[PDB]
């Protein structure tokens, strides 16, 4: 029916109103205290007031903490943006890792703007160009003006245009009885379709047909947009959309990030704050969750010591799995968590506890009752004993085995003897390092 | 006006100082620091002056102890029409720009020319525009009334200027700002007639405006070199200026000077962890400095006899003793218990959270005992919780409850090193198991 | 449509260190750069020109010389394929051989097919009846400059802009 | 008012014609026979005779080599090129680092072009133009306040009249050499045709129509090099917004060179063309990787190489890039046979104390002649910089307390508020996490 | 005239005999018999052209003169044989790659001779007029061409008609057409209608207005080198990347067709193979890539004679962690014939130093001859090569013609060689930086 993918029986942290952790709610079982402390920066989050407030993740493999950030990601809904990354995203071969931190940064404060569009829309009537006087001269255009016969419902129009629309307007190729889409905020035309005013199946460019248009010619429309800083420093730096030279010739360079000026920068955040002050738009930031801090290397984490004393900085979350790891880029300086004490003083650590045998065996219950499978409870107990004995994710991984060697079987129901035949086909990572030991030839 | 929701320097207003550059015990969110905070002030003062150029001054100290605090407070004492670069030690290290050319710009980034232009305007509320045409269009004819609060006049218009009014399109009632020598007529609204909202213009009609403009030399740099434009200074695609250009403004900018056209503007290029740049960098850092068109350049690191980026050996502050030599050298100090108090409490008025005094003392103590910076997070950390149980001031069970849930920096390598085991350590082994 | 980033600039920078006036030596440093100086002069490196021309095997001496001097997409515009004559040091390549002769073939060729495979992996997996998935969130123009007081700043904008060739 | 930053109190070698330097001339205290040498280099210099001259001047660090390099360029004048470099700018990330090293020895070669500006500006008053579609000519009339003057023109310069959009009544601007059209605005006298109008009025030119000025012009043989070598295009006369593909530096070839040199050979046989050789400064030469010591070996024996200074502050130092190759200065046995090496002193307590007295009235201060020797005696135990960098701190405490004098508490207060290296080094040992 | 006085410009070509043996002191270079009769076997291998892919290498000590040995066989090799002289760091590029730099400077360094037949009419023109058909497909044209001496009047196609109106000469500008190829360029604009226009201009030049016959036969010989022809090959325009080095990795396929047409027009006729000379200095600091590129390549059949030099010992080779004689691996050096050049006397360095002086117009006096030689005899050569210019402007300082002692023992105390450096430096090692960083910038203790 669905897919699942070692993910999505989480739902949110399960919290209560007053913010205590129940202890099966949400897909979770366990990590009570991580979870409330989840919760607390949850609130901070939605309060919308902190700016450079950082979290850390610490903790062993297989305790939870990648599954608190898709946690904390569902709890906060699509509508605050969520940036999931990975420590090894950064190194960029065209750009360097602190322009990819900082654009990183940036594409996690959103951005809610209610804006106006000037749209002139309706079926093309007439299409006749006038000439100009001396087209070879040199300067000026080859045509004057167009004239264009828009006509909607209960409307209709006569429009005069200057060379320079009706070029894009010829770039989409309309013609006689094509309803088209002037926008006239950029320039910008859309070829809507062909009307069904006039004949239909005397087509062969595989064409849709669309009614007029409801409404007058000329219309002002709100539309309620949702965008990051990020796009707006994209569409800054690399402008297209314009009805000039360098709006068609950006479009045909191949793409490429480049070293975004903070001059820029300060410009977007000048024409956003003087949108806001308007009553026009609102600024929503967000989550930047950096999974694997300890593949960064030095350089990375002395440009975030200044990154999170920025004042736009979004609240940022890290997790590690490291005790005491050398820094990378770095020969003598011990730290914890590979991460330097520089940055960790600005942090706020969150220890996740691992499980016990039977918050195992209740993690193989919630993951078998997602994955639509039926286990015995002898089988149950089996993968308990798995769990508490090689790993946890080894018992998550399979259950989908068993399944199929059930299913191969004519049957619903998983036993011991498919959880003993899945032993004998599939290793885990202890059984093949004791093989790879006492190995003839490298094996 | 430059938005900004809660900064971690955002309650530095100033430097704190009298008129005879006494530092005072807490003024402008700044407590504690005394003899760097006057160091601040002359180093402050010698900017204004602007007499000298390219003096490297440096702060050094203990981590956590009112470093970039003191350039926050530099920055704003400093004000508007003053330049001042804030970059990083990593923010050098480009894949399109060499470092001695990120450096350069990053040196011409931080001074500036003054130059003051003036210009008429035409500034009122459009009354009526009257435009009669032909029929095929050949000649156009306008006849615009407009009015101010105080005087109102008609203009006949000629063909270009009815083509610039029906574009951008202006009715009855708008208010608009004509410039007359280039056309660019911007609609700044609809006045107060509703049957945006800006009032009328007051006074003349035509009015002298004399704009004061302010540049980098950076900017001028790419202006005058042919292979890019103006948008590398958007884009950040300069790639590479050649210094025969740089000859070129420099020598323009000494005849501006000269002829009394424009006037310099020193200011202040900030470089905070400059213990991570290249010895190549220190080696164009300590003649770049030796140049009239240079401002004068902070620099602040916390490292102790550590390794210099690309060599072998160690030196005092991550720098080599040259550049210490050319350096003059600000040393911070630890704070003590009530100066952390008095600093926590300054961001408690400034976090917007109300705090009880018991709370306030537990706040001071762990502060203290750990970090500044802990029970700086915390502050804001507890609000939250105090929330949770609806109730305005924080008392002492919210602080207890946050310090319990978030961790620092000893428990959390104390625990580290209690379950090692379960950790990944530097030869990559670990016990994910529970039993065996 | 303007930008709403407006970048101010003073006019002094632009009359004396863009505009050629009569206290500056732009244009003599641009004629003596670009006219006296250059390599590809037939009055003053006839020889090169003579060794350009029997390498490329160009009809006209001045041709290396007039695409020195131009911007590229000017280049790009005006090309047009001129008769090379057959006794020069241009050649044919394989490749080129293959991409002339399959300009105007039609299908079941083998040459024709062979040259078109990306063709026929379009009309094979049905590449004209697909919807567009992604559009860009922002769109802008380029960054508007204004001067406050000179027409010529306007002139060139627009003659930059919006260029009728 | 003035900037004075580490230098600017010094103005040359201060020798007399027989090649003897005094004791204080020229801003120069001391260094004698550093400054002899560097004056019989200055000499061979302005010789104009001798092609990759390489010294190397190496002493201790403030001991006045960068000082005696800015001296050369003082003494030499602004006519000869000079070409200051740093051997950390070599390193670049678009080309490699010995077509930079060729790029600089380039830079270094000048030229001297006698020009003519003949300039031609005023209200155009009649455009008439006439063909035989392809125009012949067209008579151009030019009007100023003392005078009109009449012109016929070539074609191509009415197109780009029409390029400019000149009608009549435009003040326009014409250069004879190189046909260069500026449009300055419409005239004063058709300000009133519209009570309201998008066009500038500027007034009549108040001198002649007519004006003629000899220049001289001054390039460099990289100018030529990179002016032939553009690999997008030509660019136009204004482009405010930029090229469309990006012009990194390319790798310029060694075919365009002699064909440049027999350009300027060619143009020098007829006498238009003065060459003047000059110098490439070279600061801390011990930064350069071997590579570009290799490179310097074999551009040292061409013809057109410049006279090149290097400098450094180093002992048995260890080269870049190597291993187990300990050289003096940082320099390869290689490149220090083809140097000249020129010692550095360093100095006792009167020097330093009229040194400091220099640039304490080269900065307009007034110090006490205690705080003079307390001055002294403190750049004697520390530095010779940190006492030249407490002396502005000095004159900002003297002006805190309303005096123009600076005494000897504000030297102790200047001192205590600063630190040098030697007392941030025993603060940073004795502390306990990280200062 | 625009090459000043360089390190060795006073060699000119090898001093030998017509038996190849050396002479003592002539065409500027002194001693050095078995190396000078290396170099002219080597001359005369070049010159023979019938043999290719030959590698050699000069070795000796610094300043002893094989960098003087490839200058001296370069200056004797001759116009129209290519010879290209590259470093050991010439070839690590950033967008290219080292070995298609090796490629480059191999194929740099062989050329093609190639002739023609240029029928010139170049004159200044007088009028053009034009006779249009009825179709218009075709038009007549008839040219009144001048020089100053005589003015004939030719007949013109529909080509040339539709290629000069392109380049738009006005009827006084001068112009040169081949009547063989149909050439067609605009020289500029004559002399005498300097004062028509009263306005220069900018597409536009002056030149004077030829004279003599206007019909002017001529033959030009052309050496193109293979580079020149897979730079133009590789790209629609490629001579722009001829002249700013934007080549960017050439194909082989292209060379192999390049190759293979080359060999056919040898066949043919109209093109002879001339080979030349790759010299690389310092080729010690190549990496082992590099060498392997460079003794696979030269077993190809258009490969030039490469000559290298070193002055190293037995050190390491760069890319690896081994040490090798003369810093290059032993599958490079049987690949090669060692040239050694030995050390001067105190009479060869006198009259080195003889020729350096009389070459940069300095006269000494025996003493100071004399005084010179003993400096070089204990110092190397180049510290009293730069002695003699620096004593000469100590000479006209002191307003005397020649060079004395006095000069030259100021000189010798104004500037130190390398072993007095070193000696003032390890007496004072505390003032000066060291390899940990450690200075005592004060003077006080
Ligand atoms: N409290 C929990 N409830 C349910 N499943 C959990 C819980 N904690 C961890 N898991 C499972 O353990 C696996 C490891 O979690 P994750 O955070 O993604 O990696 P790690 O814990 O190694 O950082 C996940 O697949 C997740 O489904
Ligand atoms: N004098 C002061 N007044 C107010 N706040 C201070 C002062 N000194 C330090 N702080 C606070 O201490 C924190 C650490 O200081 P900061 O300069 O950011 O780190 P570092 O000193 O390591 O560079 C900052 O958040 C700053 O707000
Ligand atoms: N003879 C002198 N007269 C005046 N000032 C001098 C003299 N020698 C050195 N100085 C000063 O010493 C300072 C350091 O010298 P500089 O050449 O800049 O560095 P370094 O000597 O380390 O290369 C300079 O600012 C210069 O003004
Ligand atoms: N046999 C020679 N005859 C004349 N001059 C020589 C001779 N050998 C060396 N020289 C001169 O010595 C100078 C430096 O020697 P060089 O040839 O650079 O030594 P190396 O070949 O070891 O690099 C050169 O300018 C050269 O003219």
């Amino acid at each position: 029916v669905t897919r699942t993918a070692a993910h999505t029986h989480i739902k949110g942290l399960g919290l209560d109103e007053s913010g205590v952790a129940k202890r099966v709610e949400g897909g979770f079982v366990g990590q009570i205290e991580a979870r409330e402390a989840c919760g607390v920066i949850v609130d901070l989050i939605k309060a919308k007031k902190m700016s450079g407030r950082a979290i850390l993740l610490a903790g062993g493999p297989s305790t939870g903490k990648t599954a608190l950030a898709l946690a904390i990601s569902q709890e906060l809904g699509p509508k605050v943006p969520f940036c999931p990354l990975v420590g090894s995203e950064l190194y960029s071969v065209e750009v360097k890792k602190t322009e990819t931190l900082m654009e990183n940064f940036r594409r996690a404060i959103g951005l809610r703007i209610k804006e106006t569009k000037e749209v002139y829309e309706g079926e093309v009537t007439e299409l006749t160009p006038e000439d100009a006087e001396n087209p070879l001269g040199g300067y000026g255009k080859t045509i004057s003006h167009v004239i264009v016969g828009l006509k909607s419902a209960k409307g209709t129009k006569t429009l005069r245009l200057d060379p320079t629309i009706y070029e894009s307007i010829q770039r989409e190729k309309v013609s006689i009885g094509d309803v088209i889409y002037i926008e006239a905020n950029t320039g910008a035309v859309k070829r809507v379709g062909r009307s069904d005013a006039y004949a239909t199946e005397f087509d062969l460019e595989t064409e849709e047909y669309v009614p007029l248009p409801k409404g007058e010619v000329h219309k002002k429309k709100e539309i309620v947009q949702d965008v990051t800083l990020h796009d707006l420093d994209v569409a800054n730096a690399r402008p297209q959309g314009g009805q000039d030279v360098i709006s068609m010739m950006g479009q045909l360079l191949k793409p490429k990030k480049t070293e975004i000026t903070e001059k820029l920068r300060q410009e977007v955040n000048k024409v956003v704050a003087k949108y806001i002050d308007q009553g026009v738009a609102e600024l929503i930031p967000g989550v930047l969750f950096i999974d694997e801090v300890n593949m960064l290397d030095i350089e990375i984490f002395t440009y975030l010591n200044k990154a999170l004393e920025s004042n736009i900085a979004p609240v940022v979350v890290l997790a590690s799995n490291r005790g005491m790891t050398t820094v990378r880029g770095t020969e003598d300086v011990i730290s914890p968590h590979g991460v330097p004490p520089d940055l960790i003083d600005r942090l706020l650590i969150v220890r996740t506890l691992p499980y016990d045998k039977d918050e195992i065996r209740t993690i193989i219950e919630r993951r078998a009752t997602v994955e639509r499978l039926q286990v015995e409870s002898s089988a149950l107990d089996l993968l308990a004993t798995m769990g508490t004995e090689t790993s946890l994710r080894y018992a998550l991984q399979l259950l989908a085995p068993c399944g199929i060697l059930a299913q191969t079987s004519n049957r619903k129901e998983i036993v011991v003897n498919d959880v003993n035949e899945a032993k004998l086909l599939f290793l885990d990572a202890k059984r093949s390092t004791k093989i790879l030991e006492t190995s003839a030839n490298y094996l | 006006k430059s938005l900004s929701l809660i900064a971690a320097h955002s309650h530095i207003t100033g430097l704190g100082l009298d008129e005879n550059l006494q530092p005072r015990p807490t003024s402008e969110g700044m407590v504690g620091q005394l003899q760097a905070r006057r160091a601040a002030g002359v180093i402050l003062k010698m900017v204004q002056n602007g007499t000298i150029a390219g003096r490297a001054v440096l702060v050094a100290g203990p981590p956590s102890t009112g470093k970039t605090a003191l350039a926050m407070g530099v920055s704003q004492s400093l004000g508007k029409d003053v330049p001042f670069t804030a970059i990083a030690g990593s923010e050098i290290f480009s894949l399109e720009l060499s470092k001695t050319e990120a450096l350069t710009q990053a040196f011409r980034k931080s001074i500036g020319i003054k130059i003051k232009e003036e210009t008429e305007l035409i500034e009122g509320e459009v009354v009526e525009i009257q435009i009669d045409r032909s029929i095929t269009g050949g000649h156009k004819q306008g006849k615009l009334t407009i009015k101010t609060t105080d005087m109102e006049t008609i203009y006949e218009l000629g063909n270009k200027m009815i083509d610039g009014l029906t574009k951008e399109k202006v009715l009855a009632g708008d208010v608009i700002s004509i410039d007359k020598a280039s056309g660019k007529i911007t609609k700044l609204g609809r006045s107060f007639a509703r049957s945006r909202f800006v009032q009328c213009p007051e006074g003349e009609l035509q009015k002298r405006k004399t704009v004061v403009h302010t540049v980098s030399l950076h900017e001028i740099d790419v202006i005058n070199s042919r292979t890019q434009g103006f948008l590398a200074l958007f884009t950040g695609d300069t790639g590479e200026i050649r210094s025969e250009v740089r000859d070129q403004i420099n020598t323009k900018v000494a005849e501006w000077k000269e002829e009394g056209k424009a006037e310099i503007v020193p200011g202040v290029l900030f470089i905070d962890e400059v213990h991570m740049l290249d010895i190549e960098c220190f080696s164009f850092i300590n003649r770049a400095l030796e140049d009239e068109f240079a401002p004068i350049v902070m620099m602040a690191t916390n490292r102790g006899v550590s390794k210099t980026r690309g060599t072998n050996y160690k030196s005092p502050h991550g720098l080599p003793l040259d550049l210490l030599d050319r350096s003059i050298i600000i040393t911070t100090k630890s704070y003590n218990e009530q100066e952390i108090k008095t600093i926590l409490s300054i961001r408690a008025q400034e976090e917007e959270v109300e705090l009880s005094s018991d709370a306030l003392d537990l706040l001071t103590k762990t502060g203290v005992e750990t970090s500044l910076r802990y029970s700086s997070n915390l502050i804001s950390v507890a609000q939250q919780i105090a929330m949770k149980r609806k109730n305005n001031t924080v008392e002492v069970e919210d602080v207890k409850r946050a310090y319990l849930l978030f961790l620092d920096s000893a428990r959390s390598v104390k625990y580290v090193q209690e379950n090692e085991s379960q950790y990944i350590d530097d030869q990559g082994n670990v016990q994910i198991s529970i039993a065996k | 449509s303007r930008n709403p980033i407006k970048y101010s600039l003073p006019r002094l920078i632009y009359e004396d260190l863009i505009l050629p006036n009569y206290n500056n030596d732009v244009d003599i440093a641009n004629k003596l750069k670009n006219v006296k100086f250059n390599i590809f002069n037939p009055s003053t490196n006839y020889e090169l020109c003579l060794f350009l021309s029997k390498l490329t095997g160009e009809p006209s001496l001045n041709e290396f010389f007039r695409v020195s001097t131009t911007p590229l997409l000017k280049r790009v515009i005006e090309r047009t394929n001129g008769p090379k004559n057959t006794d020069s040091l241009s050649f044919k390549t394989i490749t080129q051989e293959l991409l002339e002769v399959t300009r105007n073939a039609p299908s079941e060729g083998v040459m024709a097919s062979l040259l078109n495979v990306e063709k026929h992996a379009y009309e094979r997996e049905y590449l004209n009846c697909i919807q567009r998935g992604y559009h860009p969130n922002v769109s802008a123009p380029p960054v508007t400059i204004e001067v406050l007081g000179s027409s010529h700043v306007t002139n060139s904008i627009n003659n930059e802009l919006f260029d009728p060739l």
